[PDB]
């Protein structure tokens, strides 16, 4: 019944956003609530954020 | 002398014989049959959602 067929593959590129599951390795799981900035981030007495 | 459409009817049985003819080809070489492997492809043919509006 069919004369012939074009295949057509897609590619997307998915950046993390306020919604997505992240989880460890122990059972431990999360949606990411919000995204911060870097400055509003607790950082230590050398300077390097968290 | 009486009236006569024999010309009618060879041009009809002419229409007939050649529109059968290509249809018949079409018709064979459309849906032959595959051979002792089966069909080598596969159609995959999917149709989405759309949002129809009723006013």
């Amino acid at each position: 019944g069919v004369l012939k067929i074009v295949k057509v593959y897609l590619a997307v590129k998915r950046r993390i956003q306020p919604g997505d599951k992240m989880a460890g390795r122990h059972g431990n799981k999360g949606v990411i609530s919000k995204i911060n900035p870097i400055e509003d981030m607790p950082y230590d007495e050398n300077g390097t954020p968290v | 002398n009486p009236i006569d459409l024999t010309v009618l009817a060879e041009y009809h049985k002419q229409i007939e014989s050649n529109l059968q003819r290509i249809e018949r080809k079409n018709q064979r070489t459309w849906y032959s049959k595959p051979g002792e492997r089966g069909i080598t492809c596969s159609g995959r043919q999917k149709i989405k959602g759309k949002s129809i509006p009723l006013i």
